[PDB]
RNA sequence: UGAAAUGCGCAGAUACCGGGAGGAACGCCGAUGGCGAAGGCAGCCACCUGGUCCACCCGUGACGCUGAGGCGCGAAAGCGUGGGGAGCAAACCGGAUUAGAUACCCGGGUAGUCCACGCCCUAAACGAUGCGCGCUAGGUCUCUGGGUCUCCUGGGGGCCGAAGCUA
RNA sequence: GGUUAUUCAGAUUAGGUAGUCGAAUGACCUACCU
RNA sequence: GGCGCGGCUGGGGGCCUAACCCUCGGAUGGGGGGACAGCGCUUGGC
């Protein structure tokens, strides 16, 4: 059931509402394949160092999840479907690794 | 991926036919409204307007869902994946919840079960279709529309399909089976993914009877006909064409280009 | 001249989100700077990299920017 | 990987006595395990070549085994490979 | 067509002859030179004074089109590259500043047999 | 480019800004670095999976080492069917150099390079060093792991050198 | 003045080849080798 | 010789729809194309 860090940019030029519906889209999405989210930090809008897709803005996501470690794979097909979406970005979890303590 | 054959006799030795593993234990059409007399050989006067036509075994029609916007949003379970005699592709008679049949072009990975609909809520899985408004730019996709509202006509050859290269106001921009580049319509149908059967084009007749099997009957070289036949008449010994090579009827067909150049289909082409 | 090291605190260099931290260690070009530059062990130099490169996919550090005045 | 846990069931289910984590007929068991597990997945990676040397040498571990253990108990040994459902 | 004060200069600086344009804000060209637009021929459009003259032939008219600021940038690790820029002091404008945009592959296309260094 | 010429360019090229397609390779990190039996392996993400090192000294009790034949893997080139095709590029064409120049340099260019599956099975396939095991100074830096830890302990990667070997 | 073709007379070589180079006449406007 | 205006405009770009064409569980309508195409007269070509 490992767990799992599934960023997510979205469309920094879209408006809250329009926003709602992506964000539970998300949500359901990560349910349909039963990622029952722990954490989240939703760090807003942020300026990125390259345009993507032309917009130098982004709206960032981060829901920390266990999950079913086959699944994970399609989950990602399905948040990339949305135009919205921007670039998900999985990754497996791990102990932060402390520097110059 | 073919099944050959041992050379227990000539040509044998090179013919190949499909697998038929993908057909779904059915011999039987749906005779429901779905099988349907056929039948021709050349034109309506009584002439030939196609040549060397004729002959080959006899065919049912089975008839083909290419529409498939009748039932927007009704669902259907793919009962079987059928052999349909009169096209490259495989097809998939599948059962609406309706309690209504029909058939539809059986695409690559569709398999007996799979849930599938029609409409632009569905999902982008393979099998459903739906407008191109709606698909996603970058999806392969099959038996599209090409006006709306009007029927399946691009990719629906065995094993083909077109991408979606992205849209452009109530167009979409998309990638023929050709190579072609054309702006379609928003509002076009096109059932998801690419056509079932890509392992089509390796069969190989192998005898020259198979080929009348396809009720393709011989066809026969300019150069072995005679002046009144034919622009390559000379026949005077195996001979060279006597010049740039032409059809019966004496147009060029070395390279020569035949498209009509004020179609207004035009302007919405690009390849 | 100055290693990135004894440049700051404790922290995570597993994380790849601290952009802050993170330029930190990628020259006025977008270099992930040398090892002869940030000090780092082995072992660190790496899993800093490694996150450095999923930092940029994300956007939010750079992958070059121009060299400036001359 | 392996569960964890079921490796330990493998383990129970195959040995003399509680602990024991290591008898001949263990080992067996519990490489089979990995063997049929790795087999598996070539049997999908065909092309997955270098891997397949490991699955060489895990039949040989155990091949070697199956021997010491039928050549120094064959009655138990008609037992495990059997059990274990081998030599075919 | 139009004058404007800001603008932007760009060096192009092969090893066979160097060249430069200098457009507006935007991006879009006002006018250029380079060593054969000076008067020169193969290699000696190579030479670093022509990268002078240019430069200058370059300023020279842009300025008539009422330049006066020129954000600087260039493009190639050519041999006349810096007095191109040296030009742009001596030309007479004020030159907003100075980058080096000289693109660099992240290793993508094979190159020709000649630059087939690397190993 | 040694300088050139062929080449491209007023049918508007080069330079520059924007938009789009497509293929290939993965800059900085990078290394005297790591991994693998070898060939060999480099953006990032997950998934599936092989080997290997250390700690605890818990388990089995000599179950080992090698290995003709066999079986598998096996760079590049090359072959078959089918894709794909940006850059590069044998063959080929042109320019130039030359006595000549079927070459070196330049302009152009096709298989090929890429993928899927199948075959080929070679190499300076090199450490030109078969694998396993025990023996016989140390010095130095380096990768990786364990331990109250200006250093002991184990596993790799190097350079210098006891004895000894060595044409 | 230029181009080309040839030739021997020299020239460069230790020498030879070839070439470059020079001259004449007719037509015309550094490379290899012993 | 230049600014503003309307009829006339000629050319070129764009958009429209209602002619005309295709199509849609038969529609005085919806959808697609569209002043193009098709067809009439006429021009010169192959
Ligand atoms: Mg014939
Ligand atoms: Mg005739
Ligand atoms: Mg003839
Ligand atoms: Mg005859
Ligand atoms: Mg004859
Ligand atoms: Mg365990
Ligand atoms: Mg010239
Ligand atoms: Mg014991
Ligand atoms: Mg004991
Ligand atoms: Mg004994
Ligand atoms: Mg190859
Ligand atoms: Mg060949
Ligand atoms: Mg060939
Ligand atoms: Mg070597
Ligand atoms: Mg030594
Ligand atoms: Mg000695
Ligand atoms: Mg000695
Ligand atoms: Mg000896
Ligand atoms: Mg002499
Ligand atoms: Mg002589
Ligand atoms: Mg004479
Ligand atoms: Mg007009
Ligand atoms: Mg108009
Ligand atoms: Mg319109
Ligand atoms: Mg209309
Ligand atoms: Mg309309
Ligand atoms: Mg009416
Ligand atoms: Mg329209």
């Amino acid at each position: 059931m490992r767990r799992y860090e599934v960023n997510i940019v979205l469309n920094p030029n879209l408006d809250q509402s329009q926003l709602a519906l992506e964000k539970e889209i998300i949500q359901r999405a990560l349910e349909n394949y039963g990622a029952r989210v722990e954490k989240v930090e939703e760090l807003g809008l942020r300026r990125l160092a390259y345009p993507i897709a032309k917009d130098p803005q982004g709206y960032f996501l981060w829901y920390q999840v266990e999950m079913p470690e086959d699944r994970v794979n399609d989950l990602a097909r399905e948040l990339r479907i949305r135009d919205n979406v921007r670039r998900v970005m999985v990754v497996k979890s791990q102990e932060p690794f402390l520097a110059n303590a | 991926a073919v099944k050959k054959f041992k050379p227990y006799t000539p040509s044998r030795r090179f013919m190949t036919v499909a697998d038929f593993s993908e057909i779904t234990k059915t011999e039987p059409e749906k005779s429901l409204v779905k099988p349907l007399k056929k039948t021709g050989g050349r034109n309506n006067q009584g002439r030939i307007t196609v040549r060397f036509r004729g002959g080959g075994h006899k065919r049912l029609y089975r008839i083909i869902d290419f529409k498939r916007w009748d039932k927007v949003g009704i669902p259907a379970k793919v009962a079987a994946i059928e052999y349909d005699p009169n096209r490259s592709a495989r097809i998939a008679l599948l059962h609406y919840v309706d309690g209504e049949k029909r058939y539809i072009i059986a695409p690559d990975g569709l398999q007996v079960g799979q849930q599938v609909v029609a409409g632009p809520d569905a999902p982008i899985q393979v099998g459903n279709a739906l407008p191109l408004r709606f698909i996603p730019v970058g999806t392969v996709v099959h038996a599209v529309e090409l006006e709306p509202k009007k029927g399946a006509k691009l990719a629906r050859a065995a094993g083909t399909s077109a991408q979606i290269q992205g849209r452009e106001g109530d167009y979409v921009i998309l990638r023929l089976p050709s190579g072609e580049l054309r702006k379609v319509h928003g509002e076009c149908y096109a059932t998801v993914g690419a056509v079932g059967n890509a392992d089509h084009k390796n069969i190989v007749l192998g005898k020259a009877g198979r080929s009348r099997w396809l009720g393709r009957r011989p066809h026969v070289r300019g150069a072995a006909m005679n002046p009144v036949d034919h622009p390559h008449g000379g026949g005077e010994g195996r001979a060279p064409r006597g010049r740039p090579p032409a059809s019966p009827w004496g147009w060029q067909t070395k390279g020569l280009k035949t498209r009509k150049r004020r179609k207004p289909s035009s302007r919405f082409i690009i390849a | 001249k100055a290693k990135v090291k004894a440049t700051l605190g404790e922290f995570d260099l597993r994380d790849y989100r601290n952009v802050e931290v993170l330029k930190r260690f990628l020259s006025e070009t977008g270099k992930i700077l040398p090892r002869r530059r940030t000090g780092l062990s082995a072992k660190e130099q790496r899993i800093l990299a490694k996150t450095i490169k999923r930092a940029r996919i994300l956007g939010l550090l750079p992958f070059t920017e121009k060299l400036v005045r001359k | 990987p392996i569960t964890k846990e079921e490796k330990q069931k493998v383990i129970q289910e195959f040995a003399r006595f509680p602990g024991d984590t290591g008898s001949t007929e263990v080992q067996v068991a519990l490489l089979t395990l990995r063997i049929n597990r790795l087999s598996e997945h070539l049997k999908v990676h065909k092309k997955d070549h270098h891997s397949h040397r490991g699955l060489l040498m895990m039949v040989g571990q155990r091949r070697r085994l199956l021997r010491y253990l039928q050549r120094e108990d064959p009655e138990r040994y008609r037992a495990l490979i059997e059990k274990l459902g081998i030599r075919g | 067509k139009r004058q404007v004060a800001s603008g932007r200069a760009y060096i192009h600086a092969s090893y066979n002859n160097t060249i430069v344009t200098i457009t507006d804000p935007d991006g879009n060209p006002i006018t250029w030179s380079s060593g054969g637009v000076i008067g020169y021929k193969g290699s000696r459009k190579g030479t670093p004074y022509a990268a002078q003259l240019a430069a200058l032939d370059a300023a020279k008219k842009a300025m008539a089109y009422g330049m006066q600021s020129v954000d600087v940038i260039v493009r190639g690790t050519g041999a006349g590259r810096e007095q191109a820029i040296r030009a742009l002091q001596a030309s007479g404008l004020q030159v907003k500043s100075i980058v080096d945009d000289t693109p660099v592959p992240h290793n993508g296309c094979r190159p020709k047999k000649k630059f087939r260094k690397a190993s």
